RNA sequence: AGGGGAUCGAAGAUGAUCAGAUACCGUCGUAGUCUUAACCAUAAACUAUGCCGACUAGGGAUCGGGUGGUGUUUUUUUAAUGACCCACUCGGCACCUUACGAGAAAUCAAAGUCUUUGGGUUCUGGGGGGAGUAUGGUCGCAAGGCUGAAACUUAAAGGAAUUG
């Protein structure tokens, strides 16, 4: 079976992480890029590495992959988590509280619209 | 050292209980022991049922159980692996699988 | 040999023994 | 040229923390073996034994060796450290590590009259490791440290000169004698006499005062 | 711990936990000290100036270390109505 | 507790449960039975004079092996016919 | 001691009840039961949320007179409360722990995640009990958000919750940033609310 | 066990061992002087050493 | 059945401190249980102590404040000649300048240190530290 | 000893198996198995863990009793009763989690409160064999039960855990 080492792997997660927007989907492309950011001993290794690389990439864009993060994702992430509605307290017509409940604000000193339950 | 803090099986608070006979050694086991387990089946087999309701008489008729509670003694089930054996720890689960 | 089968031995050995010392009453 | 690591080991470094008692007192981890190399250095080692212990592999055997290290100069404090590792200079040297990171206080103090630096013990104390318990008792001046050799000589470097050891178990099996008696002595600073029940407003902690200091990149 | 001209000998007078009063011994590393600000006029917590307790390793494990600053708390006038001495 | 009488008044018992204990030692109970009198070829004596019989020359046990140059003697006082080891290089030549 | 502004205002209890982390857990637990005040038929018990804030306060008072802001560490592995502590850690110099905990953070100098904080929360004694575990190795204080049936082994001031999530734990992290930011820093008059919303943290998903 | 085995060797050693008479020396002080003796040579002079310091080696190592 | 009451309480007392406690309950009460918690707190190993009057034999409670090791009974309390007093406190008390061997005299029941004043002996109940 | 004697079945017999096979498997079957009136006094008669007292921690089940609930479900009209539900409290066979603590460890809510060694009390052990032997006494119809040595011999025997 064709299950790609550790060495490999590791190529791979390393340069995702630091060369995302240079990197793209494409092998023979990606394949002339490590030759310029990454010192590699033997072609096939390269190559190896290379089409793991891409194989990440075709799957990052797609959702996050599992264990890899870079800048331009963690952007992403923090711009989409601010969303904020109209609120979801609110309320809508009062609070609905049960009862005993409504007796623990009595028993207490306060304000608020009631309910029963 | 102590392989159970239920020695065999549960007897705590008692003395002693009377026995059964394995249903396929005939060795005598305290009830309170026994690995026992409940056979219930069709008298008919899953394969004919085709030909019965096919060839009987009646609407459809309602298929009889045979109703077997077997008791087994500690080597045949185990042999026979209705038991197995477990770790140190799984020994202690005594939840049905 | 096993303890039980050790003590029929000498529960054997016993009444042989008795048997002997009767030999002179 | 040692490089603290974490933020204990720079506020000694730095020299903010002068004194082992700042960590005592506030009971701190202490993990950076230097530390107590610098707060407290002409201290001295000495290997008590180095047995060996063996094992089986799956064809055939294994076998290494396992040394015990005392480390104290000879005024309360003192460490105790098991080794065992593939070699004999490899052993004793983590060993010693291990035994100033253990580094204990010692309360000291008078058998009877209170006259000039103490020579025994605040009070009776005992320690139990695995069957073998060890007991230690104030004693006169001039006492001596009455216990076996290998006590005796982890007392010296606790800075003792009088006491009465009383040791019940298997007195043989060494390095758990050893770790009995240690933690015999440092029992002591947790057996609470009258002469401290006063009450302080206990300390800040140089983590605290000295907290810029103490922070990392 | 005195001697004879009344000199202070001893290594070091160790901390005391604020609940059972016994000695936070040198290894205790399960004990812990809490430490509180003091609020001046409206808001503005006040930095140095703390309310300080401390805990032993013991109380802590047990899971006392709460309930008794609760009472630590409001003793030192820091809470209200949240303790009660009687159960 | 300690499955022993803890009573002030309950001395007796106490001296004499150990007096019936003492029993289980050896050394004891060797010295109250006159075992080194009676038992014993010396009379408990620690020397005794004896008369050559014959040389023997017995196997030592496992794992050793020799032959261990002894001679039987019958002890003046008993008659009491006892075997001793006669000890270093060709001794047993001194004795006849 | 501390003055008047800081008892109740029945803006925040209103929050709280909106939040419904007054709800509470069928098993009591006999090291919680002060912070009940009684059970609803059908099996509820309810929390004395006076007795929560006056702990939030106390909470937040804590946070606060730690120097350095940013080794205060906020802890969650949950997913309820995993966006809520990096919302926290983000308005306080705090540094966030959300995902798993990671065995070896605390004691363990060579790891890849040494914090050496002075003081950690926590949403779930239960389901971080590994950082719970691992604080009382190295000498840690700990605020923990707690249900009433929740683990006090290890924990010290525990902010009574629910935890059992929708919008509880979201909020005592938002209240509890809220009051840290009240304090010392920069918010100042304790009489007005806020101009981020409390909707900030929550969960996702979506 | 066998109680009659062979006393013929009787000595077999002893027996064997060429006789080489002692060579004669100068008689060693006796008394204090010896203990004289010993105090200066151990441990005030100090000779042979290995970081430990050796009472009888035969021919060293080298 | 109860044989001594005074060990009985002096036991609730030291499960108490060790397990952190700040009071117990002492069932029953007694005479000598009482002035056997006087010689204690005197010397300030207990705090305050409140009988509870049931028409029946008493209840205690009694306020831990830290500081107690061990307060331990003697049983049978054994009869102490004045020159033997020394061998007890030598035996079991920690060290010669603090702790205490509390006796019970027909001077009445009093500590070891006291009782080497007044010039008396008796009876051994406990001993507190 | 009398009764009884289906069943199973020591002894025994046979059939196979095996090198042998006095066995394991199959067949036949005595005694026995059941009972009455007498004996016997022993089992790993086990929780291999004395009894009485006190104290030290969490949790849900369950058996028996009681108390509380303008709870539920039963008729013909919802009252009594019944069963059931929830809370509580005694006293039970147990179980789960924890360890403050304990242990050589396995493990233990006792096997915890023990060198910080004393609540009351009964019993037993003192290296392995020789040996539960010999001798004496005693109880039993017998089998045997209880009681119970020594000479001599020996450097181990033994427990729990570990890795092969
Ligand atoms: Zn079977």
């Amino acid at each position: 079976g064709r299950v790609r080492t550790k060495t490999v792997k590791r190529a791979s997660k390393a340069l995702i992480e630091r060369y995302y927007p240079k990197l793209t989907l494409d092998f023979q492309t990606n394949k002339r890029l490590c030759d310029e950011i990454a010192t590699i001993q033997s072609k096939r290794l390269r190559n190896k590495i290379a089409g793991y690389t891409t194989h990440l990439m075709k799957r990052i864009q797609k959702g996050p992959v599992r264990g890899i993060s870079f800048k331009l994702q963690e952007e992403e992430r923090e711009r989409k988590d601010q969303y904020v509605p109209e609120v979801s307290a609110r309320s809508n017509g009062v609070l609905n509280v049960d009862n005993q409940t409504s007796d623990l604000v009595k028993s207490l000193g306060l304000k608020l619209p009631l309910s029963v339950i | 050292p102590k392989k159970r803090a239920s020695n065999g099986r549960n007897k705590k608070g008692r003395g002693h209980v009377k026995p059964v006979r394995c249903v396929n050694c005939s060795k005598s086991i305290p009830k309170d022991k026994a690995i026992k387990r409940m056979a219930i089946r069709n008298i008919v087999e899953a394969a004919a049922v085709r030909d019965l309701s096919e060839a009987s008489v009646y609407p459809e008729y309602a298929l009889p159980k045979t109703y077997n509670k077997l008791h087994y003694c500690v080597s045949c089930a185990i042999h026979a692996r209705i038991v197995r054996v477990r770790s140190r720890e799984d020994r202690k689960n005594r939840a049905p699988p | 040999m096993r303890a039980k089968w050790r003590k029929k031995r000498t529960r054997r050995l016993k009444r042989k023994r008795r048997k002997v010392r009767a030999r002179s009453k | 040229g040692w490089v603290p690591v974490t933020k204990l080991g720079r506020l000694v470094k730095a020299g903010k923390i002068t004194t082992i008692e700042e960590i005592f007192l506030h009971s701190l981890p202490v993990k950076e073996f230097q530390i107590i190399d610098t707060l407290l250095p002409g201290l001295q080692d000495e290997v008590m034994n180095i047995k060996p212990v063996q094992k089986q592999t799956r064809a055939g055997q294994r076998t290494r060796f396992k040394a015990v290290v005392v480390v104290g100069d000879s005024n309360g404090h003192v460490g105790l450290g098991i080794k065992t590792a593939k070699e004999v200079a490899g052993a004793i040297r983590a060993g010693i590590i291990i035994a100033k990171l253990s580094v204990i206080p010692i309360r000291r103090g008078y058998w009877g009259t209170n006259l000039g630096q103490p020579h025994s013990l605040a009070t009776k104390t005992t320690g139990k490791c695995g069957s073998v318990t060890v007991r230690l008792i104030p004693a006169p001046r001039g006492s001596g440290i009455v216990a076996s050799p290998a006590v005796k000589k982890l007392l010296q470097l606790a800075g003792v000169e009088d006491v009465y050891t009383q040791s019940n178990g298997k007195t043989r099996t060494l390095e758990n004698t050893l770790k009995a008696a240690f933690v015999a002595i440092g029992n002591t600073y947790g057996f609470l006499t009258p002469n401290l029940w006063a009450e302080q407003p206990l300390p800040v902690s140089p983590l605290d005062i000295y907290s810029d200091e103490a922070s990392a990149q | 711990m005195e001697n004879d001209k009344g000199q202070l000998v001893e290594l070091y007078v160790p901390r005391k936990c604020s609940a059972t009063n016994r000695i936070i011994k040198a290894d205790d590393h399960a004990s812990v000290q809490i430490n509180v600000a003091k609020v001046d006029e409206e808001g503005r917590a006040i930095p140095g100036e703390y309310v300080t307790y401390a805990l032993s390793g013991y109380v802590r494990s047990r899971g006392e270390s709460d309930d008794s600053l609760n009472r630590l708390a409001q003793n030192d006038g820091l809470l209200k109505n949240v303790w009660s001495y009687s159960r | 507790g300690k499955g022993k009488p803890r009573g002030l008044n309950s001395a007796r018992k106490l001296r004499v449960h150990r007096r019936n204990n003492r029993w289980a030692e050896n050394n004891y109970k060797k010295r109250l039975l006159g075992t080194a009198f009676k038992s014993s070829p010396f009379g408990g004596s620690s020397h005794a004079k004896g008369i050559v019989l014959e040389k023997l020359g017995i196997e030592s046990k496992q794992p050793n092996s020799a032959i261990r140059k002894c001679v039987r003697v019958q002890l003046i006082k008993n008659g009491k016919k006892v075997t001793a080891f006669v000890p270093n290089d060709g001794c047993l030549n001194f004795v006849d | 001691s501390l003055p008047a502004t800081f008892d109740l205002t029945p803006e925040d209890a209103q929050l709280l009840l909106a939040a419904n982390t007054h709800l509470g857990a069928r098993n009591v637990q006999v090291h919680q039961e002060p912070y009940v005040f009684n059970a609803r038929p059908d099996g509820v018990h309810v929390i004395n949320v006076g007795k929560t804030w006056e702990k939030l306060v106390l909470a937040a008072r804590i946070i606060a007179a730690i120097p350095n802001p940013e080794d205060v560490v906020a802890i969650s592995s949950r997913t309820f409360g995993q966006r809520a502590v990096l919302k926290f850690a983000a308005h306080t110099g705090a540094t966030p722990i959300a995902g798993r905990f990671t065995p070896g953070s605390f004691t363990n100098y060579i790891t890849r995640s040494f914090k050496e904080p002075r003081l950690v929360i926590v949403t779930d004694p239960r389901s971080d009990a590994q950082a719970i575990k691992e604080a009382s190795y190295v000498n840690i204080p700990v605020i923990a958000l707690t249900d009433l049936d929740s683990p006090s082994e290890f924990v010290d001031v525990a902010i009574p919750c629910n935890n059992r999530g929708k919008h509880s734990i979201g909020l005592i992290w938002y209240l509890l940033a809220r009051e840290v930011l009240r304090l010392r820093g920069a918010l100042v008059d304790r009489t007005q609310p806020w101009s981020i919303m409390p909707d900030l943290y929550f969960y996702r998903d979506p | 066990a066998k109680v009659h085995g062979s006393l013929a060797r009787a000595g077999k050693v002893k027996s064997q061992t060429p006789k080489v008479e002692k060579t004669e020396k100068p008689k060693k002080p006796k008394g204090r002087a010896y203990k004289r003796l010993l105090y200066t040579r151990r441990f005030v002079n100090v000779t042979l050493v290995n970081g430990k310091r050796r009472m009888n080696p035969g021919p060293s190592v080298q | 059945t109860r044989s001594s009451v005074l060990a009985d309480a002096l036991n609730a007392i030291n499960n108490a401190e060790k397990t952190g406690k700040r009071q117990v309950l002492i069932r029953p009460s007694s005479k000598v249980i009482i002035k056997f918690l006087q010689v204690m707190q005197k010397h300030g190993y207990i705090g305050e102590f409140e009988y509870i009057d049931d028409h029946r034999s008493g209840k205690i409670v009694v306020q831990l404040n830290g500081r107690l090791n061990k307060c331990g009974v003697i049983s049978p309390r054994f009869n102490v000649k004045i020159g033997d007093i020394e061998k007890w406190t030598a035996n079991l008390l920690p060290a010669r300048q603090f702790g205490y061997v509390i006796l019970t005299t027909s001077a009445g029941i009093m500590d070891h240190e006291e009782a080497r004043r007044k010039h008396v002996s008796g009876k051994i109940l406990g001993f507190v530290y």
